[PDB]
């Protein structure tokens, strides 16, 4: 643990500070030295780990966007062959993307999940679980048939969670069907799946809007746009 | 590629 | 050298991928490697050696003020003093900062400069050491007189060389004169200077443009505006 | 800071 010595309030400071310094690397290492100190995480600290990954992961999922769609081109007929650069360049992004993910997955599994018993926090990181092996499934190959399932069945597990103890306005729970949705459309290739699980959860938000304050209204109905964006662009 | 929207910062 | 196993030639086709991937730490030790093989740099390969470190120390600096900021409202009078963890992280990220300042410094002289025999080399690389000084010069509180002694000194022996070799629309004479002048105004405290320097600059190229193409007049007049975008704040 | 234009990107 390179930030074993540092103290739990301290590496949270930090992150907070890199969070508004755009230095999400640091803000990802400051929040895995967090949870390596084996308390549970509060909802404030919970988000601040997804900020920092989805940052840090969102750049290399650019990047290899850019260099996969470099590589196909090569690969065209008719290209001329620069040799096993873009390949290989392309490769190194995907392998430092690989482990960024397998790093999250890492402090999932060891021991998010199991000390997680309350809703709004085990939805949050099996939500998180289906994320990651979801950016590993858009980078797959070879064995992407596990990889999938995982994602499948950890976002199922958290949907189960969610529409048990959560209401249809959770910002939680309308995060993880958003994320749920994009998996079948582009993942498992479910796009009728995709649409009937978007429509059906902005449909059961959107008639328990009412029993929301303001500001809960307002969180919500940013999430439900999401899929609205989506099922436009779907249908 | 199309990105379609999911949770949280891009 | 991270870098030795790999083709010059390989080092500056991934250099070229990662600009387009948005990997500017990538491109920088790509560059690095490529300039450690020990041959010259073409146009080309010094344009994508400063872009590469441009970047990467453009969002250091950009962090280090945020931190520089956030610490010293810390330390107005009022405040409740969080404890050493501003300070100790403004401090990592000028660690690094400087280091990639030091990096770069280290290729100029070792050995980029000595071998820099044409006017558009070696006024590049001196208007860079002066850059990279003046980076330094902006988080220095210490020994900071001789920095920017080294920055000006850069500076200076770039613009002598540029004055008598390069005519006065040269986009690489405009951008050195642009950078000294903000040196002038900020780091050594020469507003009168600054000012003086970018008004010549900027009415000594407008009356050479008429001899310019096309092309060559975007390139000149696209500085030439920086120099007036700064006049304007200034006066 | 209010920062001025110096060459290149930022
Ligand atoms: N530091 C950050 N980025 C965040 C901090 C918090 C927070 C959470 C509980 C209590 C205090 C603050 C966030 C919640 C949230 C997440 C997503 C959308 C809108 C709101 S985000
Ligand atoms: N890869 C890159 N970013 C660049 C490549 C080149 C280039 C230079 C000589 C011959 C071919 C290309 C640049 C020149 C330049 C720098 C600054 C402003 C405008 C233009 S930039
Ligand atoms: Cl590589
Ligand atoms: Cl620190
Ligand atoms: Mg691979
Ligand atoms: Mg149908
Ligand atoms: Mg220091
Ligand atoms: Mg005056």
């Amino acid at each position: 643990g390179a930030m074993g010595s540092m103290e739990r309030a301290s590496l949270i400071q930090k992150a907070k500070l890199a969070e508004q310094a755009e230095r999400y690397e640091d803000m990802a290492a400051f929040m895995k030295g967090a949870v390596e100190k084996g308390e549970e995480l509060s909802c404030e600290e919970r988000n601040l780990l997804s900020v920092a990954y989805k940052n840090v992961v969102g750049g290399q999922r650019a990047a290899w966007r850019v260099l996969s769609s470099i590589e196909q081109k090569s690969n065209e007929e008719g290209s001329e062959e620069k040799g096993p650069e873009v390949r290989e360049y392309r490769e190194k992004v995907e392998t430092e993307l690989q482990g960024v993910c397998d790093t999250v997955l890492g402090l999932l599994d060891s021991h998010l999940i199991k000390e997680a018993g309350d809703a709004e926090s085990r939805v949050f990181y099996l939500k998180m679980k289906g994320d990651y092996y979801r950016y590993l499934a858009e980078v797959a190959t070879g064995d992407k048939k596990r990889i999938i399932d995982s994602a499948r069945s950890a976002y199922q597990e958290a949907m189960d969670i969610s529409k048990k103890e959560m209401p249809p306005t959770n910002p939680i729970r309308l995060g993880l069907a958003l994320n749920f949705s994009v998996f079948h459309y582009e993942i498992a290739n479910s796009p009728e799946e995709a649409i009937s699980l978007a429509k059906t959860t902005f449909d059961e938000a959107m008639a328990d809007l009412h029993t929301l304050s303001e500001d809960s209204y307002k969180d919500s109905t940013l999430i439900m746009q999401l899929l609205r964006d989506n099922l436009t662009l779907w249908t | 590629k199309l990105m379609f929207k999911t949770e949280g910062p891009d």
